């Protein structure tokens, strides 16, 4: 991820290709899967993309360029040269030609075409439309041209009533009326489009970005709702990606979702954000996760599809985060399994109790390391993920079921296993079944294995702590509470709570060799101190008085200036 | 079955109702309503249903109709019932809670009774989306 | 606090339930892949509870070393000290500027206040995160009331930690 170095590695290889003077197959090849490696590692702008086209046109690569130009104009937006550069590719073509070179036209069209830097895609497309005989073609995309935002949109108003010497104001109101539209609206884009091109410059700073520049030009795109806005934003706000910022595509997805266009747009911007920006962000992504759950109740089929693809992408790249899979789960027992009430109870049993089934085999099968492919959830499953996929299991069986001897049974059995055993939806479930009956043995027997074999945060320990204690002294009594206390252990359920409530590794059952002692004064810092052995100080002078005092015995002189340090930090973590 | 009655004693159950009938200018009523809830037997059920759900229904409070705690509180003493079979309680809280609340409070009361939802009743999901746009 | 022996199945989040009641921590990060992590109070007494409370405590399956350790601009520092081996020179962690009267050390708060600032009450604390609030009458019902969300919560699963 050197990009620099890759960047320096590619031009030597494309200049050990020139340098070689021949074809150079294996440095071709060589520069090639650099290149393919140099996209697939970032982001591909302009410049190296059209330097890769360039070489790959020259070894006579058409289609091998229209895909990779596909895939370049998929990462480049604004990439109305790379644009062109396809328009001329599409130009020269063979039978299919006249069709897809005017698909890529009209893609542009799509893409590009809103911006004030656009005008050579309209210029060479009506140069193409020029070269065939189809002047109203030529004249329909230049009814198109009229009515656009751009910069010099009145050089192609006189060149439309210059060129159009046969047919130039057939409609008259309604051409000068978009000139005059478009020149209004140039008008008003001038003002930020300068503000833009007046901080526009690569000088190694925010002005590089031209970023408040360029937010408060978009925000100007925001407030003029005139619906122009739906193909101008974009307009904006690719012109905004060139030079990935989450917070933009949080406006953008935001203003979209104001407007309340198809809902295939904002999909759409959800995955081109999904794709572009780089790993560890998590704001949009769960925000588009969000928006799949809110969208769901329109489709109903397409949106599942797209969660499950999107919920694995996550898994993939976020492993240790536990919300995906119960996210899952949730959207799982929703689509999949579907009760209502209206069904009869046989039937919405089952439906439960088939849940509980592909639940139990997936765990079984993932315990024992048995993947099966063909159940997605298998394939998610995972040794962060597994517990959760247990508490529903455990809840299912408890709350739906209502079947408790099943549910006592599976907390027996997977209380041993070592991937769930410090984990907190167990326990604190645990705590839940075993309050929910009043019994207080196995809450007592819980509380005091909270330090020694139950492994839990700190929040989480003192959260059970203290509703442990409102919940005992709200619903026991004196005599339950005096049969509890045995003085071999000193539990107590009221006052052992108060004492361990921060001190997770705490028990109430020649202290100089300790190393409390050794580094009493001073943490992390230890050091054996002198002391006396025989230590008078205890003793009372009316009996000292009674018999003659030893003399002192000693302990460690030899250390007083010898201190030793566990340096962890610099062994561990610098030193590596 | 022996379960002594905490909350639920006349001279204990009067000062709890006159903390919770002051609605605002009082500091800690969701922690009151959260510890009545947890009684989870068919008679103590009744009882704490009667005296301060259905009585901060009928008298209209509007502080702990528009707040979602309370009717999440409410689902929640319903649906732990030992008593109660699945398909009762689903029945109640889907069929009679669920509509008692306003529509008005639908912005206040939905990001915690979803929360309820999502964690017990996935299916009913779309039933609680439906109810409220 | 430089926490040693990270499980690498643990978060940031994670490990932030652990060391949260000690104190108030200033930020608490972990190095990828690193197995380890730093906790950074705001007091000096919060960590030397924090490196007594949870000393060889299993996070994870893995017990746990802690020790103090420096922070991550300082880090990198040395470590660009360590390749050149020029001369690895430290300097001090700021003190808050003594005396300060309201703040009571190693005490937490958690989220129209008319405080007469009597001396066993807490006039001032840190905002969790990073701000400084006034304490008031009102913070022991709202930790309570933020306990019982994350006793039900994250039970089901929607915190894990």
């Amino acid at each position: 991820a050197l990009r620099g170095l890759d960047t320096q590695f590619l031009q030597d290889n494309t200049a050990l290709v020139q340098a070689y003077r021949g074809l150079d197959w294996s440095d071709i090849s060589s520069l090639t899967q650099m290149v393919d490696v140099i996209e697939q590692t970032v982001v591909k702008y302009g410049n190296p993309n059209d330097s890769i086209k360039l070489a790959l046109e020259t070894i006579l690569w058409q289609i091998l360029r229209k895909y990779p130009l596909l895939f370049g104009f998929w990462k480049r937006f604004a990439t109305i040269e790379y644009q062109l550069f396809g328009l001329k590719k599409s130009i020269a073509v063979l039978a299919t030609s006249v069709k897809w070179f005017p698909t890529s036209l009209e893609l542009w069209c799509d893409y590009l075409n809103v911006l004030c830097v656009n005008n050579p895609n309209e210029t060479d497309f009506i140069r193409n439309n020029f070269e065939i005989a189809k002047d109203l073609i030529g004249k329909q995309f230049l009814s198109h041209p009229f009515w656009d935002k751009f910069i010099e949109f009145e050089v192609g108003q006189k060149n439309w009533h210059n060129v159009q010497r046969i047919y130039e104001y057939i409609i008259e109101v309604p051409l000068h009326q978009y000139a005059r539209f478009f020149t209004s609206y140039k008008k008003f884009l001038n003002e930020k489009n300068l503000k833009t091109t007046r901080n526009i410059d690569i000088v190694l700073r925010k002005t590089q970005t031209t970023v408040n520049e360029i937010w408060q030009f978009e925000s100007k795109i925001k407030q003029p709702f005139f619906n122009l806005g739906q193909v101008l934003n974009d307009d904006l706000e690719n012109w905004s990606r060139y030079l990935y910022h989450e917070n933009t595509w949080m406006m953008y997805i935001k203003w979209l979702t104001k407007k309340n266009i198809s809902d295939e747009v904002v999909v759409d911007i959800y995955q081109k954000a999904n794709t572009f920006l780089p790993l560890d962000f998590k704001t949009l992504r769960y925000d588009f996760l969000r928006f799949l759950k809110r969208k769901y109740r329109s489709n109903n089929t397409l949106f599942n599809n797209i969660f499950n693809e999107t919920v694995s992408r996550y898994l993939k790249i976020w492993p240790n985060d536990i919300l995906l899979m119960t996210e899952y789960l949730c959207m799982l027992k929703r689509h999949s399994f579907k009760n209502s009430l209206d069904q009869s109870p046989k039937e919405i049993l089952e439906k439960q109790t088939s849940f509980t089934k592909i639940l139990e085999t997936s765990i079984t099968n993932y315990i024992n390391n048995q993947i099966d492919a063909k159940v997605h959830l298998q394939t998610l499953i995972n040794d962060k993920n597994l517990s959760i996929v247990v508490v529903e299991l455990i809840k299912t069986t408890w709350l739906v079921l209502k079947n408790n001897m099943q549910t006592r049974k599976y907390f027996n059995l997977y209380q041993k296993n070592i991937l769930i055993k410090n984990s907190v939806p167990f326990w604190l479930t645990y705590y839940k079944f075993e309050k929910s009956n009043v019994n207080f043995t196995k809450l007592n027997k819980f509380i005091r294995e909270l330090g020694v074999e139950i492994y839990l945060p700190t929040t989480v320990m003192n959260d059970i702590l203290t509703d442990y204690k409102t919940f005992y002294l709200t619903h026991s009594n004196i005599v339950t509470y005096e049969s509890s206390i045995i003085d071999s252990n000193t539990f107590d359920p009221i006052l052992y709570p108060e004492l361990k409530m921060s001190n997770p590794k705490y028990d109430p059952v020649d202290w100089h060799k300790k190393t409390e002692w050794k580094e009493a004064g001073h943490i992390g810092i230890t050091t054996e101190r002198p002391q006396i052995s025989n230590s008078i100080i205890e003793c009372n002078s009316g009996t000292l008085i009674q018999k003659p005092i030893s003399l002192p015995n000693f302990r460690n002189l030899e250390k007083i200036n010898q201190v030793k340090i566990n340096d962890l930090y610099t062994e561990e973590f610098l030193k590596e | 079955d022996s379960q002594s009655n905490g909350l639920l004693n006349k001279e204990l159950f009067d000062k709890v109702w006159k903390r919770l009938s002051c609605k605002e200018k009082k500091s800690g009523q969701e922690i009151l309503l959260n510890n009545l809830v947890q009684f989870y037997s068919k008679d103590t059920v009744e009882f704490v249903e009667k005296n301060i759900f259905q009585k901060i229904i009928e008298f209209g409070w509007e502080y702990y109709l528009q707040n979602g705690m309370f009717w999440n509180c409410y689902c929640r003493l319903i649906y732990f019932d030992t008593s109660r079979s699945y398909l009762d309680k689903r029945q109640y809280i889907v069929r009679k809670i669920w509509p008692q609340i306003d529509k008005k409070f639908a912005q206040s009361v939905l990001p915690s009774l979803t929360e309820f939802c999502e964690s017990y009743f996935p299916e009913e999901m779309d039933t609680l989306e439906e109810m409220f746009t | 606090v430089f926490i040693g022996g990270l499980s690498s199945l643990v978060t940031e989040d994670e490990l932030r339930a652990y060391f949260q009641p000690f104190g108030t921590i200033v930020y608490v990060k972990i190095p990828v892949g690193k197995c380890c992590g730093f906790v950074q109070y705001v007091d000096r007494l919060s960590a030397e509870a924090a490196i007594a409370g949870m000393q060889g405590f299993p996070i994870a399956n893995s017990r746990v070393r802690l020790s103090w350790g420096r922070s991550a601009k300082q880090t990198a520092l040395l470590q660009q000290a360590m390749l050149s081996n020029s001369l690895q020179v430290q300097q001090q962690q700021p003190g808050l500027q003594q005396p300060n009267y309201g703040y009571i050390p190693s005490s937490t708060c958690e989220a129209n206040v008319s405080s007469t600032m009597l001396p066993g009450c807490q006039i001032l604390n840190y905002s969790n995160p990073q701000q400084v609030i006034m304490q008031g009458s009102e913070a022991v019902v709202n930790s309570t009331n933020a306990m019982l969300n994350r006793l039900e919560q994250g039970s089901n699963g929607f915190m894990f930690a």
